[PDB]
């Protein structure tokens, strides 16, 4: 089945370096534009940064651009998000999420009903 | 307590997952490698029923096998005579984003829905003869994916609400509702016995019901992406799921997982509609790349396409006696393939 | 054979009676040009939607607005009775000639949203070929807001500070260069999404409208007027 | 005769280079779909089926046959009778371009009021009146001159068959032609179109007029000399009035010919279209 | 508690669902083999039907 696990996260000092990383399973992992979402506390879900299916179509959110560097490697099936310098804004519960449609750089995957392709998120507390 | 549940989740998943395991013997290509291929099939347009005006999203074979329903988004409902080439009726919806349609197995009847959140059923056989809406069925609060008449008096309706429901036309009431999915059902394809159906749902999942109890039996996983069709084998112990992964596979109810894929390389488009013949080794697919395909379900090599659109394909069925196949597409033709 | 060829007589002629109530579908189909709302709750495109009222009926979850300017009738369609997953059912909107975006032009939180939505709806298999009517709405409350501090753009867009506002600009008297170059960094926001993909085959226009703008009819009546005639253009052999 | 002989190679050029790319454009158009959804492809496929016609009928049986082939005919059952026929095909020909230089001012001048007064009904009927229209009003040309039978005298039939033929292929015609199109250019040009348009002339409006412009230059002279036989040069022009005449003729059915290369070829879509087609039989 | 009694359907959903007497894999695809070769006849896009009987030529 479509199994995305997301592993890191923990207690983090306003300003510490976490490797965020998603052991996705369940599909040939180099055919989706992976992308991750927040899920700020008691706020709605928004999307964080995206990597294509080679990595030439990486996009960040405004808020923090320069603070979080998305990295996938096609060859493990994970979704890396080096997340240095960690205000107390980014307290939130991280989705691994994947878009539906193979070979597409677009989805609708900010959805606040449980879209049908995103991990169970860990959260990181800042 | 929370985590707990979750940890004997998983332990129900590895339990699954082992006797599935355990029950896989061999794959079905090395047993079907004795059998002879079928060969290039070729089926000419015997028909281009051409009288809609937008793209068109469903179509439903009658059980005589000669007259059809289509429904299109300019908001008709036009059936057709296929021998004769001939418009019997163009009934004119109310909201014009329809994605349904289906005719009742006894023909007095026939659904559509869409994006109104409502099943209309039109009778046909009235007294002056003047179709009309028969009922208005309500309460699905996604929109409306596909319709299936059990019969004259129940239907079996997927929305885009994650949830089936088995209506009442005669009260206009959910007898009973079949909520276990997480994505939105789009394809339905009910069994041979008319007691226990699938729902093809956006959460790479297809979900075996009971018409009558009213509860899922066994799910069916294994697709990467949505799936937006599906249709049981003619006995009903197996079906197939089209998805937008660009595969179809072959889902067994007797052993509770999957089959067969049916994929190849250059195609990366996804399936929009999926039928069977009238034996069940030519699993037409309709696919995002303005054609369709044909399968040898046992060998999953490609035998035959039924190129020839425009446009997406979208709607795709067989007539019950297997001698035509019609294929719907958004260019707003219906070609019956031979 | 006679029972037979007048039961298929009865048949012609019901053909011949549906043929032509076609044509006469068609005379009404091709005459009206169907038009798609998005938006996100906070947009007012229900404002918009009565104010082109005004210039019909509907309380079912999809909300027709049909109205016509210069003797052609445009038909909204305020689809939003269906879930938050809208990837499947926007399909149905291939047709349409242009898709109306409603961005809420005054909220600095949901705008990366926005812009989120619109390279969506930008990069559809089955969208890229409609063009996109932008409508940056309320732009007097985002006046409102720039002119009285706590306004930090630049904080949840960072790429403010470095940014000057476009030479190609339309100031009314009234205005001010900081509020005309935040109203401007939203649209060339919209329209970097909007220039790097869909060459040349579908364009987004975007206008500026605050609550109370009656000239919005008009202004979608302009942008498919152009979008009509492109299509046509590269409907003939001259492009 | 190299003055006899040129023509004779430049038709045999201008058959072997039209007749195969009109019937490829019939067998293309008569299976591309959008046809039912779009005017211009049956005003394109109609001009294609008179582009038939014509180059046929005036350039095989009385070009190629009748000129320098057979000399031989009776000229009273099977010469005057067909170029009945011939000057409907060039009539047809002519007015099959004009609709379709009508409705590409409707749609681009007025395009969104198109496709209400723009559909393959009054396609349908403008298409089918034209053809018609030109095997009816072409019966007069039953008394075409023949100017150098046997040093005919001039009547007063001949003057206003000849009017009419100016009227029905070149002044009128062009007139219709030079108006549209330049207000097309008009409101094309000297109106503020998108900004990401810098080609948005020598590519639409240098092509929209060229199209007429090559047209009335290539028709000019043969009026102009339908007309000098009226009212100019009656003892002077005998010398070398066959040949250049055979020119104007020439530019004419050259006209024709490139009909098909301002209009199908143009269109990258009908030559990828083309290029996937050619190889269906093989 | 919303949450938590949506894991217990969860639970209960996969506890009946788990609890399905499953039959071999070659066995059924045997049986889904000789079904198709046992209505291959009766199928008329597989072996192609004659020009008189086929009713849509
Ligand atoms: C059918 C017509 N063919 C003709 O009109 C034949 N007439 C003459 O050559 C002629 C007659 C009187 C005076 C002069 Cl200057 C020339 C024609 C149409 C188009 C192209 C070529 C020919």
């Amino acid at each position: 089945q479509v199994q995305l696990q997301e592993s890191g996260g923990g207690l983090v000092q306003p300003g510490g370096s976490l490797r965020l990383s998603c052991a996705a399973s369940g599909f040939t992992f180099s055919n989706y534009k992976m992308n991750w979402v927040r899920q700020a506390p008691g706020k709605g879900l928004e999307w964080v940064s995206d990597i294509s299916q080679s990595g030439a179509s990486i996009s960040y959110t405004g808020s923090v651009k320069g603070r979080f560097t998305i990295s996938r490697d096609n060859a493990k099936n994970t979704l890396y998000l080096q997340m240095n310098s960690l205000k107390p804004e980014d307290t939130a519960v991280y989705y691994c999420a994947r878009c539906p449609a193979p070979f597409t750089r677009d989805c609708f995957d900010v959805t606040s009903t449980t879209y049908a392709y995103r991990g169970q998120g860990t959260q990181v507390t800042v | 307590e929370l985590d707990q549940l979750r940890q004997e989740a998983e332990q129900l998943k590895n339990q699954i997952r082992d006797a599935r395991k355990a029950c896989a013997d061999a794959t079905l290509s090395q047993i079907t490698n004795n059998i002879d291929p079928v060969g290039r099939i070729q089926m000419r347009t015997r028909r281009t029923l051409r009288g809609h005006l937008a793209k068109i999203y469903a179509m439903h074979w009658g059980t005589d096998s000669r007259l059809l329903v289509s429904a299109s988004q300019d908001g008709k409902l036009i059936i057709w005579d296929s021998y004769t080439t001939n418009k019997v009726h163009a009934i004119p919806l109310r909201s014009s984003w329809v994605m349904t349609c289906a005719y009742a197995p006894s023909g007095n009847y026939v659904a559509c829905g869409g994006l109104d959140n409502i099943c209309s059923i039109y009778n046909l056989k009235t007294r002056e003869g003047n179709v009309r809406v028969s009922r208005e069925l309500a309460g699905h609060t996604g929109y409306l994916s596909c319709c299936r008449f059990l019969d004259d008096n129940q239907i079996v309706t997927s929305s885009g609400d994650t949830t089936c429901a088995l209506w009442d036309i005669e009260t206009g009431q959910q007898t009973t509702t079949f909520t276990g999915h997480t994505g939105d059902v789009m394809s339905l394809s009910l069994a041979p016995d008319t007691r226990l159906f699938v729902s093809g749902a956006c959460d790479a999942s297809a979900k075996l019901w009971d018409v009558r109890e009213g509860m899922c039996r066994q799910t069916f996983t294994g697709h990467e992406s949505d799936i937006n069709a599906i249709c049981f084998f003619p006995n009903g112990n197996a079906f197939a799921t089209g998805s937008d992964d660009a595969t179809c596979r072959l889902f067994d109810l007797r052993a509770d997982q999957e089959l067969m894929t049916y994929s190849h390389d250059n195609i990366i488009c996804g399936i929009t509609s999926v039928s069977f013949s009238k034996s069940g080794r030519l699993l037409l697919a309709g696919y995002d790349d303005f054609n369709c395909n044909v399968w040898d379900a046992l060998k999953a090599d490609r035998a035959g396409v039924l190129a020839g659109h425009d446009n997406r394909v979208s709607c795709l069925g067989v007539t019950d006696d297997g001698m035509a196949v019609a294929t719907g597409s958004w260019d707003s033709f219906l070609k019956i393939w031979n | 054979t006679e029972d037979q060829r007048n039961e298929e007589k009865a048949q012609r002629e019901a053909n011949k009676k549906i043929e032509k109530q076609l044509q006469k579908d068609k005379q009404v189909y091709r005459a009206t040009h169907r038009l798609l709302l998005l938006g996100a709750d906070n947009s007012g495109k229900s404002t918009i939607v009565k104010q082109m009222r005004i210039l019909s009926g509907g309380t079912s979850g999809i909300f027709e607005t049909k109205f016509q300017v210069d003797k052609v009738n445009f038909h909204m369609f305020d689809v939003g009775g269906q879930r938050d997953e809208r990837r499947k059912w926007i399909q149905c909107f291939n047709d349409v000639t242009a898709i109306i975006f409603v961005v809420d032009s005054s909220d600095y939180n949901r705008l990366q949203e926005a812009l989120n939505l619109f390279k969506s709806i930008w990069n559809n298999r089955w969208l890229r070929t409609i063009s996109v009517i932008l409508f940056l709405n309320k732009q007097d409350l985002l006046a409102e807001k720039v002119l009285a501090g706590k306004s930090k753009i630049e904080d949840y867009f960072p790429e403010f500070a470095r940014y000057t506002t476009p030479e190609d600009a339309t100031p009314e008297p009234g205005e001010d260069p900081r509020v005309t170059r935040a109203k401007y960094f939203i649209r060339d926001e919209f329209l970097r999404i909007s220039t790097a993909s869909g060459d040349g085959r579908h364009y987004c226009y975007p206008h500026f409208t605050c609550a109370v703008d009656t000239e919005n009819a008009r202004r979608i009546f302009n942008d498919c007027k152009d979008i009509i005639l492109q299509m046509n253009l590269r409907e003939y052999n001259l492009v | 005769c190299g003055l006899g002989f040129v023509p004779v190679v430049y038709y045999s050029l201008l058959l072997c280079l039209g007749l195969p790319a009109n019937i490829l454009t019939v067998i293309i158009l008569s299976q591309l779909v959008a046809r039912r959804q779009k005017s211009v492809y049956n005003y394109l496929l109609a001009l294609a089926a008179a582009d038939i016609l014509v180059l046929f009928f005036i350039v095989f049986v009385d070009f190629l046959l009748e000129d320098f082939i057979l000399n031989m005919q009776m000229p009273q059952v099977p010469d005057k009778i067909i170029e009945v026929l011939e000057f409907s095909s060039i009539h047809t020909s002519i007015w099959i371009t004009v609709p379709l230089t009508i409705d590409r001012y409707i749609a681009v001048c007025h395009p969104l009021k198109y496709h209400t007064v723009s559909y393959p009904a009054r396609t349908r009927k403008v298409i089918v009146s034209v053809y018609i229209t030109c095997f009816l009003t072409s019966i007069p040309y039953y008394w075409w001159p023949n100017i150098w039978t046997e040093d005919y005298i001039s009547t007063s039939v001949h003057h206003v068959l000849i009017w009419i033929h100016c009227f029905t292929v070149y002044l009128v015609p062009c007139s219709i032609f030079f108006i549209l199109n330049s207000i097309i250019v008009y409101k094309l040009r000297r109106k503020s179109n998108f900004r990401l348009r810098g080609y948005s002339t020598g590519k639409t409006t240098a092509i929209l007029f060229t199209i007429t412009s090559i047209f009335a230059t290539l028709w000019a002279p043969r009026i102009i000399m339908i007309l000098y036989h009226l009212y100019g040069a009656p003892i002077q022009n005998r010398w070398l009035v066959h040949i250049m005449s055979d020119i104007a003729n020439m530019l004419a059915l050259l006209n024709t010919a490139i009909n098909f290369f301002l209009y199908c070829f143009i269109s990258k879509r009908f030559r990828t279209m083309a290029a996937a087609t050619l190889k269906a039989f093989f | 508690t919303a949450s938590i009694a949506q894991a217990r359907k969860l639970v209960e959903q996969l506890k009946m669902e788990a609890n399905i007497d499953r039959i071999k894999v070659s066995k059924a695809a045997a049986d889904l083999m000789a079904y198709c070769e046992a209505h291959a006849k009766e199928d008329p896009l597989l072996t192609p039907v004659p020009a008189s009987e086929n009713p849509f030529r």
